[PDB]
């Protein structure tokens, strides 16, 4: 600790060294040329409502159908986005679920909160009822998000400042991913579900390896809590929102800030960031009751999603893009297109 | 509308009257969410209570206790970090925070109002009142009467502080444990009533461990903050 | 703690060797991915309500 | 990232003043409530201090209230804490914290181990 | 013939604020979530149908039909019946928030209040018909050939005594919450809007339509008196609940 301290302080000024050589010209020159988004409108297509306390969590299919929604009034509702019908209205053990995942076979849903407990419910039973499949038990701190990798392996971020990467059919721990100091908030899965990031309480978010967990990089832009994380399309960079009230590209292999997205009238943290299907567009929920929407390559607002009651608390984006669903804390879901 | 979509509708209305079902219950009791440090006879309170009317990682642990015909959900938070500034923005729809107070050890008396200042004047947990718990008067007495203590060490207004005309005195208590008790109260009370403005109120209380009057008193507590609630429904207050 | 700085100085070594691509080529793909793909975005330009399926 | 440097404090004899200098970094230092704790040999985190932006809403511990001053400089982005007379119960390692989420009237769990937004800290001992 | 003047343009005015009051409240719903609100709709609906229905049997000299003014009269009465119970609809929500607060909820709560709001005023007014239709045909109405009860034997059944009944609620459920303000604004802890809204809930409650018994002996500064604050009635209840508050001024703009 005499010298430790030191060398690390100059290895992190090493890396912020090359990293500022690594910089050549930021993104606002670059997509100079580029014809404006142009004051996109959206309203509310559907309503959907049922649930008695606050939304907090939801996250959408991949059929871009279906969408599961977790409320703290312990309540775990999937609804058919298409017509307004719920299905498979799932009570859950703990009324303080915070996050809830939607495997991409469609088969399993993933719910989490602060009793340490991942459930993992099986949507098609051939007894006809939905029941949990297998609890994770292994956390010591709050789990705050939760995403199915293979219908098999999830990925789980708790707030004992560690993520987890579970076998759930023997249901044990597989791997521990470990290095945050602050409890992490969210965690986003790389399209290849290869890689993921995970954003903390800390001012940092973390790219990390799922074969191994070996942590590749860190990307420290920030200036408080990152509260919701999101990969690009493709996969090579992820849009963080953070609690002082702006959101940042960062981009991998490079370590860099590409974009900021703020704007002086806005203090309110960032909520929930999800991106649009061909990334140009970055819809970000905030506290004020707002999901202004920006556009990705020019850093301007390009519409605001009006119509909410509490903060949002979660919002996502169709595997296709069609529509956008936003929850919020007065617990009414709202999808726009 | 085909044969399949009625059936969807129809399964869903059967759903629709199971929320509905729930609504009836989750309406009926209310949630107390149950702070204090360790020092605080917090443990004490919940199994006084628990036994007075009616898992090794666990986050919440969760006692469900019924009063005069009305249930109360009290939740006191297990296996989780000294960290609160996330986890708390869950309870912003509980009834009152229960929050519980070692009056007798003065070590971390003043970590105690840091972190009842912390809750009050907190964005999401603001319009939410605090049944403040002042417990282990007893050692307090003890404490104060031996004379080996002196609050002026930790808190140097307790010099110039007098007991309130407004207090009431417990017989067979002496001035100085009268003095000291009611410091610590107006203490609290003076965070309490400094940022309120209405939208919610403090409710201090000198619990005991002996005693068994903390269910009723919460009781009281709790339709007085639902009193309150729904007068400022009409603007009232 | 000692582990916990051998633990952190270890990482961040480990994080000094990487390649890092330049930021304009970085800013050329996120271009080309965003005007490749413009077509398929159902938010960024409004389809006719015929094929749009929440009415 | 965010960085904060404590300077200043060591040895000094009972009744002298030592002046704590914290320097901050990687943050919009005005829009945050900035604070002060320490920790004695074996008794943990114990706040200190704080101050809102700009100041008007400095606060102090019972046990510091006419001893202990707290002030800050926007402009040259450093917070400091003058300590006019010490006495030897205060020796403790002081750490220059930072309330998060910024525009907030509340701080939370700054005293908590561990915490992300404080300084490495510096050692003041009287004798 | 004053009295016609002020009558008029009182109902004139509220009957526009109420119009005013319901097309606010209907077309946002970010302001009509809790069960007040859902109370106040339904009873400033019922004082604007009151309103307009007395201006049109005013305004209308149809002293020659049988039909028309003996329908007229009904649905007037219908009304006034369904204001009343709406506002004692208000005063027994009072007692189920403030008396009794514990167990309160009950599935449908608003239409379970519309069922009596609408409902016991339906059946008064059916059985006053089917016991005598002419009951209606040609005091509360300004002249001899005004549209209304000329029984006078059921004029007390059906309207004093439902009005007495519904104010002794009223009056009950208005001393009551004054108790409540009371002992709440005297536990000081360490050492205009509360005089705004309580008028606000004086004019809600209707302990403005006790006059009418200082009225009946007479008093004419009494009868002036009680003329002009019940036919404002819609008017206040817009100013007070309307636009006091600031979440509606808010979402106006
Ligand atoms: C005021 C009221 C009763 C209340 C109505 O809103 C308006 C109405 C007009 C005619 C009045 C009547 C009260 C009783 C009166 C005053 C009579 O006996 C002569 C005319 C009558």
């Amino acid at each position: 600790l005499d010298q430790l301290r030191q060398e690390a302080e100059q290895l992190k000024n090493q890396i912020r060294d090359a990293r500022k050589a690594c910089a050549d010209a930021t993104l606002s020159q670059i997509t100079n040329n580029i014809d404006p988004v142009g004051r996109i409108q959206m309203r509310t297509r559907r309503t959907l409502r049922g649930h008695l306390a606050k939304i907090y969590a939801m996250h959408w299919g991949t059929d871009s159908r279906l969408l599961v929604s977790a409320s703290q009034d312990g309540k775990l509702i999937i609804w058919d986005s298409y017509t307004t019908n719920k299905v498979h209205a799932i009570p859950l053990r703990s009324s303080w679920v915070m996050t809830c995942a939607y495997a991409p076979s469609g088969n399993y849903v993933a719910c989490g909160g602060l009793d340490n407990i991942c459930s993992i419910y099986n949507l098609k039973t051939r007894e006809g009822n939905v029941r949990v499949s297998r609890e994770l038990a292994g956390h010591t701190g709050y789990l705050s998000c939760c995403r199915f990798l293979d219908d098999n392996q999830i990925v789980t971020s708790s707030g004992d400042t560690t993520c987890a990467l579970w076998d759930i059919e023997t249901g044990q721990q597989t791997t521990t991913f470990t290095g945050h100091t602050g409890d992490v908030m969210s965690l986003s899965l790389a399209p290849d579900t290869r890689l993921f990031v995970s954003g903390a309480c800390d001012a940092s978010a973390k790219l990390w390896d799922v074969r191994e967990g070996m942590c590749r990089q860190t990307f420290t832009g920030h200036e408080s809590d990152i509260n919701a994380i999101c990969f690009f399309p493709n996969g090579n960079a992820f849009a963080t929102g953070s609690d002082d009230a702006t959101c940042r590209l960062f981009d991998l292999r490079a370590d860099q800030e590409l974009m900021t997205y703020s704007h002086d009238n806005i203090i309110c943290g960032i909520t929930s960031v999800s991106f649009s299907k061909s990334g140009r567009l970055l819809l970000a929920g905030y506290d004020d009751f707002n999901c202004n929407v920006w556009d990705a390559l020019k850093a301007d607002r390009a519409g605001v999603l009006a119509g909410h009651d509490n903060r949002v608390s979660c919002l996502g984006v169709t595997d296709d893009g069609m529509a956008v669903a936003t929850g919020s804390w007065d617990s009414f879901l709202k999808i726009w297109n | 509308l085909s044969a399949e979509d009625k059936a969807a509708v129809e399964r869903s209305k059967m759903i629709e009257k199971q929320l509905q079902k729930d609504k009836q219950v989750y309406r009926a009791t209310h949630r107390l969410l149950l702070l204090g440090a360790d020092n605080s006879g917090k443990s004490t309170i919940v199994k006084q209570m628990r036994i007075y009317h009616v898992v090794k990682t666990s986050g919440i642990f969760e006692t469900k206790f019924q009063v005069d015909k009305v249930n109360f959900h009290m939740f006191d938070v297990g296996a989780q970090r000294d960290e609160r500034r996330k986890w708390i923005q869950c309870f912003n729809d509980v009834t009152a925070i229960i929050f519980v107070v070692d009056s007798s050890d003065y070590n971390r008396l003043q970590e105690a109002l840091n972190d009842f200042k912390s809750i009050w004047n907190n964005r999401w947990l603001r319009t939410i009142s605090v049944i403040l718990f002042l417990n282990k008067q007893d050692l307090l007495a003890e404490k104060v009467l031996a004379g080996k203590s002196k609050i002026e060490d930790y808190f140097p207004e307790f010099a110039r502080y007098t007991t309130p005309e407004d207090a009431t005195p417990e017989p067979g208590e002496d001035p100085r444990v009268t003095r000291a008790k009611y410091f610590i109260r107006d203490e609290f009370l003076r965070i309490s009533t400094a940022s309120g403005d209405g939208r919610h109120y403090c409710y201090p209380h000198f619990t005991c461990s002996v005693d068994t009057e903390n269910a009723r008193r919460i009781f009281n507590d709790c339709r007085d903050i639902i009193q309150r609630m729904h007068l400022r429904q009409y603007e009232l207050l | 703690s000692i582990a916990q700085a051998r633990k952190l100085v270890e990482q961040l070594k480990m994080e000094a060797n990487i390649d890092r691509i330049k930021v304009s080529k970085a800013a050329a793909d996120l271009m080309a991915y965003c005007e490749a793909h413009a077509k398929e975005d159902p938010l960024l330009t409004p389809v006719p309500a015929s094929e749009n399926p929440f009415r | 990232q965010v960085q904060l440097q404590e300077s200043g404090g060591g040895l000094v004899q009972p009744g002298g003043s030592l002046r704590l200098s914290c320097a901050a970094s990687g943050f919009t230092f005005s829009n945050y409530k900035m604070n002060w704790v320490r920790q004695a040999p074996g008794k943990g985190l114990e706040w200190v201090s704080d101050i809102s932006q700009s100041g008007a809403s400095i606060s102090y511990t019972g046990s510091v209230k006419g001893r202990f001053t707290i002030s800050r400089d926007n402009a040259k982005n450093t917070l400091y804490l003058q300590m006019n007379s010490l006495k030897p119960e205060d020796t403790a390692v002081y750490y220059c914290a930072r309330c998060p989420a910024p525009f907030t009237r509340d701080c939370f769990d700054v005293t908590s181990t561990t915490y992300a937004y404080r300084g490495q800290g510096t050692q003041v001992t009287v004798s | 013939m004053a009295l016609t003047f002020i009558t008029y343009i009182g109902c004139g005015l509220s009957s526009i604020f109420l119009s005013v009051t319901l097309v606010t409240y209907i077309a946002f719903e970010k302001i009509r979530r809790d069960y007040p609100s859902k109370i106040l709709i339904q009873l400033c609906a019922a004082l604007l149908l009151l309103n307009l229905i007395f201006l049109l049997d005013s305004w209308i000299a149809l002293y020659n039909t049988r039909g028309f003014c003996i329908a007229v009269a009904v649905f007037l009465h219908y009304f006034l019946l369904v204001s009343f119970t709406w506002m004692g609809l208000e005063a027994f929500h009072m007692y189920l928030a403030l008396v009794k607060v514990f167990n309160t909820y009950i599935r449908k709560y608003i239409l379970k209040f519309c069922i009596v709001g609408w409902g016991i005023p339906a059946v008064v007014v059916s059985i006053v018909l089917t016991i005598s239709p002419d009951n209606y045909g040609i005091p509360n109405g300004t002249p001899d050939d005004f549209c209304w009860i000329n029984s006078n034997v059921v004029f007390y059944i059906t309207v004093v005594g439902y009005f007495c009944v519904i104010f002794l609620l009223n009056v009950s459920m208005f001393i009551v919450v004054l108790v409540q303000l009371c002992r709440i604004k005297k536990k000081k802890q360490l050492g205009i809007q509360d005089l705004r809204s309580i008028a606000g809930l004086t004019f809600l409650l209707g302990i403005t339509w006790g006059f009418a018994f200082f009225a009946w002996g007479v008093n004419v500064t009494f009868m002036y008196l009680f003329a002009i604050f019940n036919t404002l009635q819609g008017f206040f209840i817009f100013i007070f609940y309307c636009a006091a508050k600031e979440n509606v001024r808010k979402q106006w703009r």
